[PDB]
RNA sequence: ACAUUUAACUAAAACCCCUACGCAUUUAUAUAGAGGAGACAAGUCGUAACAUGGUAAGUGUACUGGAAAGUGCACUUGGACGAACC
RNA sequence: CCCCACUAUGCUUAGCCCUAAACCUCAACAGUUAAAUCAACAAAACUGCUCGCCAGAACACUACGAGCCACAGCUUAAAACUCAAAG
RNA sequence: AUAGGUUUGGUCCUAGCCUUUCUAUUAGCUCUUAGUAAGAUUACACAUGCAAGCAUCCCCGUUCCAGUGAGUUCACCCUCUAAAUCACCACGAUCAAAAGGGACAAGCAUCAAGCACGCAGCAAUGCAGCUCAAAACGCUUAGCCUAGCCACACCCCCACGGGAAACAGCAGUGAUUAACCUUUAGCAAUAAACGAAAGUUUAACUAAGCUAUACUAACCCCAGGGUUGGUCAAUUUCGUGCCAGCCACCGCGGUCACACG
């Protein structure tokens, strides 16, 4: 039963761990794109046919936050995708900004800021993510308030939903097999039930990354 | 023997299977080294027609060649398979008639 | 409850064992006082025949 | 009370007290043959931690599993001995007995 | 415990098996102070 | 025949027969019996009899046997609390004493009864697997469900062969 | 064997060692040569055994002899001693 | 094989060797004579319990390994080929 | 086993061997159709094509499935508690690692001793113990306890590093073995991956091709193979002359062979 030490697997895995954060891609060599062929040169694969164009004609965050003072603390910088999308304001007011210092033009890097997604402002501040996307446009001073002008509409929505055919059903001759009279129909609560938007900003400090085999 | 000694002693240990000349294997194929003849044993009385092969595991046996007349020779293949020879004291291959080049007993 | 009444089961046989060795003790007694008195004859003879 | 010693309570002869502290116990298990449909007795050596070390050789004691194990061997302590090498106390009157004589009269303390 | 005979080939393997635990034993003491000379130097 | 005398108790009938199946709190069971005497036949053929059939039902409870050590014999249980159950069997017949630790510690018979149901859920009846599992293997065996290929060959506009040859 | 640094108006950067294996150690296969065992219709020498087998047979041990075998010592009956007297 | 002569040896002392048809070929303990007693022969047939041992013949009181004051030894003890018998 | 043949001049007992039953591979000879199931001898070497993508970039996936049986008590139960799922902080549940306790193949004892295999103490350190004929320590063999599980993934147990250049993914080839399936189609079904999704991808899989290996149902045409002394169902006449040959066992053939052709 006594199993015989394996000390190679663990010299190597040791050995491993430690190259990895040695090693490690930078966000300049991860997130690099040719314009021309539009592959990203680390790994040599062609990005979605759909995110082409956004690609040629929009800017990552961090070509926008080079250009300022202190990488644009506290300035309000929002996305293509969410102007097209949604007519409420949704933007982030930049906290924090590690700007990755091997970048020729110091445009890529990470940020943290406040989400403010549809006109509700998120209580804390935590990473922002698609730092690396073109996408980011940034808000100018003297249009932050009419750009950040929203009036909360009514919140009123459907707050019960009927159960299916066969589940009423069962539902209803449970009571009646109890001896419990009723004619009540009996509905889903669906108010507990918050149904966010599909492209509402994940957490990027669950999220990976990228390892460091290069092309 | 007692229930105690049947405990401390366990179920009879199969005296294991001794493998044949084939060793366990339904046929092997072989090249003819010589064609001799071999007198039975008694109460019999012939001339039964034998050749020494080598068997594809490398061992040599004498096997028995069956059926009247053959033409085998040296350096020729030959497929073999088990069967004591009840006369030939020993001899417990024999040559299959009508395989690679040992060819079917001519009729009569 | 069950292990109460097992415990007086207990008591139960108990009183039964001590009248049982009250009565073998007075059947002993009284074969120890033949012995006695068999084994102090043999002593008295067997006394008798040294001296 | 959880413990992650299989044998919670287990009885055995102490077969040897050479260890500091520890005494070695046999416990014997009836094991049914499934030929023969007979039960053998099955010994098994267990370690059981005497922090008094008051246990002799050739004694019945009762082991308690640890909670965990102390040492790679020790995984019970004396909890009790059930029987003194030639001190046993009859359980049923409480008297002393040497063998299957009473070296007390049960009828002494009535 | 066990009635088997101690034969010559058994009773000279058991003394050199007792001579070489002591041998060790002794050098698992004396990598004991080094390591504890080293230790005080550090300080 | 069979060896020993009564030989009965070396089968899986007379093993099965045994009545007392100790509560989850039963760990030891300590039998000192005395070899001779009047008083202690009963012990003496609870021992021969009975803790064949205990064991069998009890597998993980430990029974030990010690020989002449008191002047009477008795059981006595360790309880999985610490509690120590003594139980005087002088003057009883092991009929009476297998009757007396079945009352105060073994399970009645409701208590196995439910269990045995419990037991019964686990094979569900339309559940379909192989026979070690389940009564059968697949709907085809089901009548008035499309039988089998191997049985019943299907109509050659049900065959994917002549599916795809009728289309192109 | 091997080092606690740089940095700190958001915070991060830096971190990467050498030692084995040899014609040694293990287990087999092949054999100059030397021997056994078994088998095998019609070879040679004697006749040891089976009848009291022509010296009853055999066991252990010792010595001796072409070969079976011979002899000593003790032991066995798996030999016999003819079963009233003469 | 028969006759004669004479050694080792048979004896004593002190150490080895550890074998036998060491067999009354019938294991130790307890109990039975009832019934089908019971293949044959031998020294009638059995019960309880326990340890030891045996599973066709030959190879084989052998080979190898291990132990032993034994070194031409003893103890433990196989396999391959062979046969349809051996007993 | 409902047993049978065979020791001998003959009888009884004991005993081995073999016969009769049922399956799986391989060989000879022979072979019509349909449906279904199953399908290299080899952990030996491999030409060529394909088998992992998805998606507004990030991530996620390629750690699965599929394959093989080299090695081999890592698989089961309990205790404890990571990761993962339940949108999300919960919640507890579900699932399930590492760690701890217990359990768990075969043959050989001509493997009988292993040689540090224990305990106490906060530590220092002290004690000398621990396993073993109820089989320790060893050698040999083998995937297993099959709704499946374990192990492996060219070799060096591992894989930083070396040898070196990898089909034990599908189809296919060489060598080798008594052992011999197509270098088909499709993502329509189910399953997996990805997406918020319409959907995309998949040699998983599905539907086909090949093969008496098996089962099932047919066939107006079209039947072969083995056996025929006894065990054991069934031989006429010739040739051969202990020759040629036959036999599972006992045996047959020496000039009248129900045993050989
Ligand atoms: N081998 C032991 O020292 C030993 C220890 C305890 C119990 N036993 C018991 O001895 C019997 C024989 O066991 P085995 O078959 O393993 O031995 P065995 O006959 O194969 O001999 C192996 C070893 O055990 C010894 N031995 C043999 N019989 C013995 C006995 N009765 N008592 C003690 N030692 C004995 C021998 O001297 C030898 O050294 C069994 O009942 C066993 O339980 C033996
Ligand atoms: S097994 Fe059910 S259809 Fe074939
Ligand atoms: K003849
Ligand atoms: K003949
Ligand atoms: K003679
Ligand atoms: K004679
Ligand atoms: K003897
Ligand atoms: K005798
Ligand atoms: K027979
Ligand atoms: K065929
Ligand atoms: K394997
Ligand atoms: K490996
Ligand atoms: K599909
Ligand atoms: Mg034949
Ligand atoms: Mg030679
Ligand atoms: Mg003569
Ligand atoms: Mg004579
Ligand atoms: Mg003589
Ligand atoms: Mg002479
Ligand atoms: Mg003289
Ligand atoms: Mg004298
Ligand atoms: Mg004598
Ligand atoms: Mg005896
Ligand atoms: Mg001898
Ligand atoms: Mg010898
Ligand atoms: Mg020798
Ligand atoms: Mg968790
Ligand atoms: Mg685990
Ligand atoms: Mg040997
Ligand atoms: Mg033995
Ligand atoms: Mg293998
Ligand atoms: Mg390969
Ligand atoms: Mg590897
Ligand atoms: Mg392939
Ligand atoms: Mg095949
Ligand atoms: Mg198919
Ligand atoms: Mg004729
Ligand atoms: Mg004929």
């Amino acid at each position: 039963k006594k199993v015989r030490p394996r000390l190679i697997a663990e010299l190597a895995r040791r050995v491993r761990a430690l190259r990895e954060q040695l090693n490690r891609p930078r966000d300049s060599q991860l997130y690099a794109v040719d314009y021309e062929t539009l592959t990203r040169p680390f790994s040599g694969r062609r990005l979605p046919v759909r995110a082409w164009a956004d690609v040629r004609r929009e800017s990552r965050l961090l070509q926008l936050l080079g250009r300022l003072p202190l990488f644009g603390l506290g300035r309000l910088v929002t996305r293509k995708s969410w102007l097209w999308q949604h007519d409420e304001p949704c933007y982030w007011r930049l906290t924090r900004v590690r700007p990755d210092y091997t970048a020729q033009n110091l445009d890529h890097g990470k940020a943290w800021g406040i989400l403010t997604f549809k006109g509700k402002t998120e209580s804390e501040a935590r990473e922002i993510e698609h730092v690396m996307y073109h996408d980011w446009r940034l808000v100018p001073k003297h249009e932050e308030e009419a750009f950040t002008a929203f009036t909360p509409a009514p919140e009123d929505s459907l707050a019960s939903v009927p159960y299916p055919p066969l589940l009423r059903a069962m539902i209803i001759a449970e009571r009646q097999k109890n001896g419990d009279t009723s004619t009540e129909e009996p509905m889903l609560n669906v108010q507990r039930i918050r149904m966010e938007p599909w492209d509402y900003p994940a957490k990027q400090e669950d999220k990976g990354r990228a390892k460091g085999t290069p092309v | 023997a007692t229930l105690n000694q049947m405990h401390r002693l366990g179920p009879p240990k199969r005296p294991p299977r001794k493998l044949g000349p084939t060793e366990g294997r339904p046929q092997l194929k072989g090249v003819v080294l010589c064609t001799f003849t071999r007198k039975p044993k008694k109460p019999n009385s012939a001339n039964r027609k034998c050749c020494r092969v080598r068997l594809s595991t490398g061992r040599e046996a004498v096997c028995f060649i069956p059926g009247e007349g053959h033409t085998l020779q040296e350096h020729q293949i030959v497929l073999v398979e088990g069967g004591r020879t009840q006369d030939l004291p020993g001899v417990k291959l024999t040559v299959v008639r009508g395989k690679y080049d040992c060819g079917h007993v001519q009729k009569k | 409850e069950l292990m109460a009444w097992n415990q007086a089961e207990n008591r139960r046989l108990h009183e039964l064992r001590i009248a049982r060795l009250r009565q073998e003790e007075r059947e002993q007694e009284q074969r120890q006082a033949l012995e006695q008195a068999r084994k102090a004859e043999e002593v008295q003879a067997w006394a008798q025949r040294k001296e | 009370v959880r413990s992650s010693v299989h044998a919670r309570w287990i009885v055995g002869k102490v077969i040897g007290t050479k260890m500091q502290k520890t005494a070695k116990v046999r416990v014997t298990r009836l094991v049914l043959d499934p030929y023969l449909l007979k039960y053998f007795n099955k010994r098994k050596t267990y370690f059981a931690h005497d922090a008094l070390q008051q246990c002799t050789v050739g004694d019945i004691v009762l082991l308690r599993a640890l909670p965990v194990p102390r040492a790679k061997h020790v995984k019970h302590e004396l909890a009790e001995i059930v029987f003194k090498v030639g001190k046993v106390i009859d359980p049923v009157t409480g008297k002393p007995c040497a063998g299957t004589t009473y070296l007390e009269s049960p009828l002494s303390s009535e | 415990l066990y009635y088997r005979r101690a034969h010559r080939r058994f009773v000279t393997k058991k003394a050199l098996c007792i001579r070489v635990f002591q041998e060790t034993q002794k050098l698992k003491k004396r990598r004991r102070a080094l390591k504890a000379a080293a230790a005080a130097q550090k300080q | 025949p069979m060896k020993g005398r009564f030989p009965i108790r070396r089968t899986l009938q007379y093993l099965s027969q045994g009545n007392v199946v100790f509560k989850d709190s039963v760990k030891v069971m300590t039998v000192n019996y005395n070899t001779h005497g009047e008083l202690g036949e009963g012990a003496r053929k609870f021992v021969f009899f009975n803790i064949p059939q205990i064991q069998y039902k009890n597998p993980w409870v430990q029974i030990m046997m010690f020989k002449n050590m008191t002047p009477s014999p008795f059981l006595r249980f360790y309880l999985d609390s610490g509690e120590q159950v003594l139980v005087d069997v002088e003057t009883k017949s092991n009929k009476e004493i297998m009757e007396h630790i079945r009352k105060i510690l073994g399970k009645n018979e409701e208590t196995l009864r439910e269990e045995e149901e419990e037991k019964k859920q686990l094979s569900h009846p339309a559940n379909f697997g192989p026979r070690k599992y389940c009564l059968r293997e697949c709907i085809c065996e089901v009548e008035g469900q499309v039988p089998c290929p191997s049985l019943v060959p299907l109509p050659k506009e049900m065959r994917g062969k002549y599916k795809a040859a009728l289309k192109a």
